[PDB]
């Protein structure tokens, strides 16, 4: 099993790494209620993360680090599958609205003037639903018995046994990488594209590294959010989780996993430059 | 040659009038004043952020209830505002978008609004059916209407870009008088608290107080650089403040004929949108290109308080009858309520 | 220049009208503006701090 | 009191019914885009206004998307208050005569202003150059000479970046290139990326003019957007 | 009271050396940019140079570019302008026009029919 240390530093820096994340996200739904029309609709997009964001560290992270903590070692498998329903509705919800964050900025970006004609207010709300819905059905299945949870003593978390479904671990796993990466690989490239006859017309690259680079941040905060997690779940289909894997990598796995709520507000509010000129005179107003 | 020497008789009364006006300046406000003590710091906090605004507020107008106020702006809205509860009363739309300035009539039964339709029109807020309708449309300016201001339901007074402000008929539709002599066209007017006679300031750094009934300048006040944006009647009506784009505010004196205070700092070097004065008119507020609004006494030329809040340029500012509060209009598409 | 003599002998005509006004003691008038601020400070809301209890805004 | 109440609740009715009216207001005004037409009475507008009392509003769609031009005619030649109104303005089309060369230096003078407003320094200027076939006959012709008004132009040589027309004569277009170099001069003296200006030659029978006008909308927005999220 | 000035305008041979003066007063003259304007007989108003408020930055029109040389002194609140050689086209009235605004890199409206701050001016002619 896990010692006593091990499960001591986890929770430390679980809980300092996503207290950052929690003052974080205050301080950019502050930057996002106070205008409503600052974003149009992408606004309700970004609030949308922020507060699944929220609810996840807010939520799942408490009952994470008391797994952690050895005063209850032996948990019931309905507390342990609740917990993987909620972390994974939160996941999946944090994906979706990443997900329509991208083609938002695709249609944003490729489709300037027929933009707002394409995407309305309606159709802002409706994507928010759908994408709170989608994430509430990918969910249901380790409630209603598709899934299969329990807990682990020597890992000390609630952890899925993806080996149990096969289906449902291909399933989830889609979700999490296939889809998403797809999508945001194609926007992405395109707006890549956009942006190199931009700079082309401008200079009349060396210089495209900037585009490349703000690319290359999205999709690697992304991968690196959430690879290591799916990666995990196709091994445990095709291989034992215990022996094949160690502690050390199942804990850094796990706080990559965690580390989504701090890099969507960076990604996505601060890198958009109004957003970082608003959070910035706050913060200078403020001190 | 008679235009030669001509200019040189305008020249000799022009000495004339500026020897006289020495003559009369003694002792500045400011001597006077030094007993007194200051008015300590002075902060106001929003109370009230009315929202609805497309684009950018241009003009404000509050209600002689205190409690309305009607604002303009660029999305093609005219929308009156119940301030107590940040409920909006009334939602205009505009024939022409592009709207400068609106006036709320005193007995609050009518609303005008102008641009650069070159147009005053005017909506009755009291019809029958229960929606808001143009009731007449004055046409009769070649230039860009700036200001208005209700004598009251039956006759309006406009300033316009054609550097000519006309007094209007609202019933026949036609301008009964006219008012020339400003070489640049005019920004703002103020009426004064009686109908008599009111004030304007025009692009030609020059302010000149009209009578209305008979429809000449009494005087011209000349002490500002650039353009004078906004003109603002002091409470007791012997005196005015204007706000100009050389980034100063000067008190002019009706029955002395002069400038009696300039309120500038070297902080400040940007341009005056909108100036205005409290009840008691000892606190002169002014708004700013800088996104602030200041507050200067009028007695003495120091800053006391300073009301921020507005990401773009405050482009309106409005204090009530019974002085309870300001209402600033910005580009921001913001109007905030300062109590 | 027929329109440049009538605009300047309109100008004439308007300072001649503009030099023949009176004008008080600018002393006279400071102190006018200063008793009118001092006469009405109470009626003030901004000068004089108001209790938010009859403050319609607070 | 109860009546008190119910006037609360009538007018919270009538903010209600407002809100929802300035909602669809709110849909329509951002979906449409909004240009401010200006240049002389000599210049060529109206042939540009052909093709789509204090201002003029002529509404023409292109590809299903809105675009409201307004063309400022009973304003005095005095700009500098009424020009701060178009500051959230989509695009300022500047059409200028370049073959009226001195009405050149004037509208460069006027674009110098209209750039460097404080106001005016995120609005993008697409610049029209009209008389494009009275220029090239004046130049061909020799009568008058462009030297004469502009000292550079005698020592210009025209861009091998620049695309000629095969039609015209090297002199003709070197001209038109000194003209857009001047203007360029101008836009890029100034403005760090906040906006940029589009030069374009144009005919009185060109046709062409109003996908240029889409065109240039398109690169304003998608450049904007760009700078919003860093891509550029 | 904002007023402008103008002096040294005068009959002269072509290619003779002639100065102009604009005396300026009734506002602070290291603030504003300063122009030169001139209008032909029969022509409108058409610009001619300007100097930036601390004097580094000038320009000429094209027509007089090399040719006239345009100062100002800060100190006594005077613009000049010097013009070496002159053609007899350019037998105009020159006027000293004040930009609007202090403090702005933009110059409207200073070749307008009415434009307040723009000064008297003085014939300069040209013959033979």
């Amino acid at each position: 099993p896990i010692s006593l240390a091990h499960g001591i530093i986890r929770s430390t820096v679980l809980v300092i790494f996503l207290a950052a994340s929690f003052v974080g996200n205050i301080v950019l739904a502050l930057v996002l209620q106070r205008k409503p029309q600052l974003l149009q609709v992408t606004n309700r997009f970004i609030f949308n993360l922020l507060v699944t964001d929220l609810l996840q560290i807010s939520l799942v992270a408490p009952w994470v680090v008391a797994t952690s903590v050895p005063l209850f070692w032996p948990l019931n498998s309905h507390f342990c599958t609740a917990l993987v329903s909620l972390t994974h509705l939160f996941a999946f919800a944090s994906v979706n609205t990443i997900v329509v964050v991208s083609v938002d900025r695709y249609l944003s970006i490729i489709h300037p003037l027929s933009y707002p004609s394409k995407m309305t207010q309606r159709r802002g709300y409706l994507l928010l639903y759908g994408t709170w819905i989608v994430a509430i059905l990918q969910s249901t299945p380790p409630l209603y018995g598709w899934g299969q949870a329990a807990f682990d003593e020597r890992n000390a978390l609630c952890s899925m046994i993806w080996g149990a479904s096969p289906s449902y671990t291909i399933l989830s796993v889609v979700s999490f990488i296939v889809i998403p990466l797809i999508v945001m690989i194609a926007c992405y490239s395109v707006v890549f594209c956009a942006a190199r006859r931009q700079h082309a017309l401008l200079y009349n690259r060396c210089y495209q590294c900037k585009a490349a680079k703000v690319i290359f941040i999205i999709i690697f905060s992304y991968v690196l959010s959430l690879g290591p997690y799916c990666f995990l779940a196709v091994l445990a289909v095709w291989v034992d989780v215990e022996t094949q894997v160690p502690q050390w990598v199942i804990t850094i796995i796990i706080w990559l996993f965690f580390l989504q709520c701090c890099i969507h507000p960076y990604v996505y509010g601060y890198m958009h430059k109004t957003i970082k000129k608003e959070i910035q005179d706050m913060l200078k107003k403020f001190f | 040659s008679e235009l030669d020497q001509l200019r040189q008789e305008a020249e000799q009364l022009k000495n004339q009038i500026r020897d006289a006006r020495k003559a009369c300046a003694d002792a500045t406000l400011s001597q006077i004043t030094n007993n007194i003590d200051p008015v300590g710091r002075i902060q106001m906090r929003t109370r009230r952020t009315l929202r609805g605004h497309l684009a950018k507020i241009y003009a404000m107008h509050w209600g002689t209830d205190s409690r309305l106020l009607v604002s303009a702006s660029q999305d093609g809205k005219l929308i009156i505002w119940d301030s107590y509860t940040t409920n909006k009363v009334h939602a205009i739309p505009l024939r022409s978008s592009w709207v400068m300035t609106c006036a709320y009539a005193p007995s609050g039964n009518y609303v005008a609004c102008g641009g650069l339709d070159n147009i005053c029109s005017i909506y009755n807020l009291k019809t029958r059916e229960g929606n808001v309708r143009v009731s007449r449309e004055l046409a009769g300016h070649t230039g860009y209407l700036s200001c208005c201001r209700f004598l009251d339901d039956n006759q309006i007074v406009t300033s316009s870009g054609d550097t000519t402000c006309a007094l209007w008929d609202i019933e026949t539709g036609q301008q009964t008088t006219t008012f020339t002599g400003h070489t640049g066209d005019v920004m703002s007017l103020s009426l004064a608290p009686d109908t008599r006679l009111f004030v304007s300031g025009a692009c030609d750094a020059s302010a000149k107080l009209w009578d209305v009934r008979e429809g000449m300048c009494r005087q011209t006040f000349t002490g500002h650089e650039s353009d004078i944006n906004a003109i603002c009647f002091f409470p007791n009506g012997n005196a005015f403040a204007t706000g100009s784009d050389d980034a100063t505010c000067r008190l002019f004196d009706l029955r002395a004929d002069q400038e009696l205070m300039t309120y500038s700092h070297d902080n400040i070097i940007c341009g005056i949108t909108s100036v205005s004065f409290s009840k008691s008119g000892r606190l002169l507020l002014a708004g700013y290109d800088d996104f602030n609004c200041n507050v200067w006494d009028a007695l003495k030329a120091d800053r006391a308080g300073v009301l921020a809040g507005h990401d773009n340029r405050v482009s309106c500012l409005g204090v009530t009858d019974d002085g309870m509060a300001v209402a600033t209009g910005s580009w921001d598409s913001f109007l905030k309520i300062w109590n | 220049n027929t329109a440049s003599i009538a605009q300047a002998r309109k100008l004439v005509e308007q300072l001649k009208m503009e030099a023949n006004i009176d004008r008080i003691k600018v002393s006279k008038a400071a102190a006018d503006l200063m008793a009118y601020c001092e006469a009405h400070a109470k009626e003030d809301p901004l000068l004089t701090p108001v209790p938010a209890s009859e403050n319609p805004f607070r | 009191t109860e009546d008190q109440r119910n006037e609360e609740k009538a007018q919270r009715e009538a903010n209600k019914k407002i809100e929802k009216q300035l909602q669809k207001d709110k849909q329509v005004y951002r979906a449409t885009h909004r240009l401010l037409l200006l240049g002389a009475g000599e210049s060529g507008k109206n042939t540009i206004v052909k093709q789509f009392s204090g201002i003029f509003e002529t509404k023409f769609q292109v590809d299903k998307v809105n675009f409201h031009m307004f063309d400022v005619g009973a304003q005095r030649d005095e700009r500098r208050k009424w020009i701060q109104c178009f500051n959230d303005v989509t695009a300022i089309i500047f059409v200028v005569a370049s073959s009226s060369y001195n009405r050149l230096q004037a509208a460069l003078k006027l674009f110098d202003s209209i750039w460097n407003n404080k106001w005016l320094r995120d609005t993008s200027v697409i610049l029209f150059l009209n008389k494009q076939d009275l220029l090239a006959e004046k130049v061909l012709a020799g009568k008058s000479k462009i030297e004469d008004y502009f000292p550079e132009f005698a020592r210009y040589t025209t861009p091998e970046d620049a695309t000629p027309e095969p039609g015209e004569d090297p002199r003709v277009t070197r001209a038109k290139y000194f003209i857009r170099d001047e203007f360029l001069r101008i836009s890029t003296a100034s403005g760090d990326g906040r906006h940029y200006c589009y030069p374009h030659f144009t005919c009185a029978v060109d046709t062409e003019n109003i996908r240029r006008v889409f065109n240039d909308c398109r690169d304003i927005i998608q450049r904007m957007h760009l700078r919003q999220y860093e891509l550029l | 009271q904002v007023q402008l000035q103008e002096s040294g305008g005068g009959l002269v041979q072509p290619g003779g050396s002639l100065r102009l003066s604009c005396a300026a007063s009734g506002f602070t003259f290291s603030n504003y940019k300063m122009n030169w304007v001139r209008q032909a007989p029969g022509k409108g108003l058409e610009w001619v140079s300007d100097i930036s408020q601390s004097g580094a930055s000038i320009s000429y029109t094209g027509s007089v570019k090399g040719r006239f040389t345009i100062s100002r002194d800060n100190a006594k609140n005077t613009l000049y302008l010097q013009m070496n050689s002159l053609k007899p086209e350019d037998t105009a009235v020159y006027y000293c026009a004040r930009c609007p605004a202090p403090f702005t890199r933009d110059c409207f409206d200073v070749t307008s029919t009415t434009y307040a701050y723009r000064g008297q001016g003085t014939q300069v002619t040209v013959s033979s």
